[PDB]
């Protein structure tokens, strides 16, 4: 029980697409310290926010 | 008429030679395999590219 | 290790390989131009031929 729940930080912490972290809480709704949009339009204001959730220990 | 200079042959010659530019450009897409061959293609999204394949080996 | 390796793989393969189907698509729509355009070049040059006379 001791390495799994060390592993299930190690993921969190080193969860990387394109060298940016996923789930350790930057993209969260309560605090947090970036905001994921896509630009899925071909205007100014056609963007969708995307929210993911601290998932560590 | 004028006989000294053809003005719709120069149109007609400065239109073909662009075709014959895409015409190159697709030939390397389409023998190389890859959407991007040479930089400035996308250049935000060769960087991209790169990066991801330092990732994936 | 394998498992994010096949979706790091698939976002790289989207941007950077070829859609062939539609590069098929622009490579005849551009060579086509380039027959059309070498018609209308060569008729160009034999327009002027007609005031010799």
């Amino acid at each position: 029980v001791s390495q799994l729940v060390d592993e299930i930080d190690r993921i969190a912490s080193q969860a990387e697409f394109n060298k940016m972290k996923l789930l350790t809480g930057a993209f969260a709704r309560l605090n947090p310290t970036a905001s994921m949009w896509f630009h899925i339009g071909a205007n100014m204001h056609q963007r969708e926010r995307v929210y993911i959730e601290t998932m560590n220990t | 008429m004028i006989i000294n200079h053809n003005v719709s042959a120069i149109f007609a010659h400065r239109t073909l030679k662009s075709n014959d530019a895409n015409l190159s450009k697709d030939i390397e897409k389409l023998s190389s395999g890859m959407r991007i061959n040479k930089a400035g293609d996308d250049a935000s999204g060769l960087a991209v590219s790169e990066k991801m394949r330092t990732q994936i080996a | 290790l394998m498992n994010a390796y096949e979706n790091t793989q698939a976002s790289e393969s989207r941007i950077r390989d070829t859609d062939m189907a539609e590069q098929m698509t622009s490579f005849t729509r551009y060579q086509i131009l380039t027959q059309a355009a070498t018609s209308m070049l060569a008729q160009a040059n034999m327009k002027s031929q007609s005031v010799m006379r």
